[PDB]
């Protein structure tokens, strides 16, 4: 993810 | 694609913190992870949880799962956070973030500016603004300093403008001090050519959202 | 309880190649992506690296990111003073079911020249006098390095009461600001001939004074 997204 | 946070600057213990994030330049329904991130004093960063734009399914940091809820208002293009039973451990700066587009030339993440929420029993208080008029001991070698004393307020933040934002060059507003009273004091000064002191007017716009108070003061030189 | 730890502080010279390390466990870095965030004084964290090495557009190519096993690293080749900021690695922790951030590393760039502070001491406004109080405001700006010593005096003696003093704060130009307030009652103010703010920086000291007789 660009940054915090789906794991 | 920007974001901004609204919410009470102060919240009382055991009560519920509520925050809103408004999104402009992009839709809140989009297939994105919208996260709430908090940063405590001491600059520790914690991820509270996110919500996915398309389904609205949410996932919370298990350390806070009971107290938290994150939701979406499609009609306002809005994101919402509720954290119940707050203690002094939740005083922090709060941001909304969207992961951002997954493409070869992305700008990256998108962050709001962040709203500081202080949790305390003590009541909100607005600042008293007295003017910092320059001495000549302040008018040394053509350029004088003149400011606004934003005194004895709680809690953070306050924001200062000069001539309603029309004058930006030469303004330094200093970080506030935490007096042992538990109240903050702050100062904002502008550096000016001494020639202007007779002609121009300098009005500072002190603004304090947590106590709903706004003060507009003008600064003037007068002997004694 | 930090599952991602980083050295609290890291220092490097301009042009040098420096690296910030991030030490994690098997359940986050060992198996998950790591992101690197940069944060300037008073600023929201700025995403620098995602999926262990990818730069978002606009990020200088002097930043590179690596990851192996359960460790990650951030590398600035050609250190610039522009880079003075706080840095965080960030990953997902499976054991804790939550996204986590590192302890953060404060990166400072040396070689900046020593700069002496500008000092301005405002007397109390006549209105605030009208309210039976008198606040003396001493503003100390644009100095480097960020250690400064502040002392107040009434006519000649030190005063250790009513004095409140900020810690120095990294300004946007990497120099520091600070401010000290002396809170008096209007009578205390009119009971001494002069009050003085004495700020010492790098063994050199300057002292500004205000006097009721001038107002």
């Amino acid at each position: 993810a660009v940054g915090i997204g789906a794991v | 694609v920007q974001l901004q946070e609204s919410g009470p600057g102060l919240v009382k213990p055991s009560e519920t913190l509520s925050l809103t994030c408004g999104v402009s330049g992009g839709s809140i329904s989009d297939a994105y992870y919208w996260s709430w991130i908090r940063q405590s004093p001491g600059k520790r960063l914690e991820w509270i949880g996110y919500i996915f734009g398309s389904n609205g399914g949410t996932r919370y940091n298990p350390s806070l799962r009971s107290r938290v809820s994150i939701s979406i208002d499609t009609s306002k293009n809005q994101l919402s956070l509720k954290l119940t039973s707050v203690t002094a451990a939740d005083t922090a700066v709060y941001y909304c973030v969207r992961e951002g587009v997954p493409t070869e030339a992305t700008t990256g993440d998108h962050w709001g500016q962040g709203v500081p929420v202080t949790v305390s029993s003590a009541s909100t208080k607005g600042p008293s603004v007295f003017p910092l008029a320059p001495s000549s001991r302040s008018t040394s070698e053509s350029t004088a300093a003149l400011g606004c004393l934003v005194k004895d307020y709680f809690p953070e933040p306050v924001t200062v403008s000069w001539n309603s934002g029309s004058l930006t060059s030469g303004v330094h507003t200093f970080p506030a001090v935490l007096q042992s009273s538990g109240l903050y004091s702050l100062s904002s000064v502008v550096t000016v050519p001494s020639s202007s002191l007779g002609t121009q007017t300098y009005v500072c716009n002190v603004n304090h959202k947590p106590s709903n108070t706004k003060v507009d003061k003008r600064v003037e030189i007068k002997t004694c | 309880q930090f599952v991602l730890t980083q050295p609290p502080s890291m220092s490097g010279a301009p042009g040098q190649r420096v690296t910030i390390s991030c030490t994690g466990t098997n359940s986050n870095i060992g198996v998950n992506y790591v992101q690197w965030y940069q944060q300037f004084p008073g600023t929201a964290p700025k995403l620098l690296i995602y999926e262990n090495y990818k730069r978002p557009s606009g990020i200088s190519d002097r930043f590179s990111g690596s990851q192996s096993g359960s460790s990650a690293s951030l590398t600035i080749t050609g250190l610039q003073s522009e880079d003075e900021a706080d840095y965080y690695c960030q990953s997902y922790d499976i054991s804790l079911g939550a996204h986590v951030f590192g302890s953060g590393t404060e990166l400072t760039v040396l070689g900046q020249p020593k700069a002496a502070p500008s000092v301005t001491l405002f007397p109390p406004s006549s209105e605030e006098l009208q309210a039976n109080k008198a606040t003396l405001v001493c503003l100390i700006s644009d100095f480097y390095p960020g250690a400064v010593e502040v002392a107040w005096k009434a006519d000649g003696s030190a005063v250790n009461a009513g004095v409140e003093t900020t810690k120095p704060s990294k300004q946007s130009n990497n120099k520091y600001a600070a401010s000290s307030y002396l809170s008096l009652t209007s009578d205390q103010w009119k009971s001494h001939k002069s009050y003085s703010c004495q700020v010492t920086h790098e063994g050199s000291t300057v002292e500004k004074t205000v006097a009721p007789a001038e107002c």
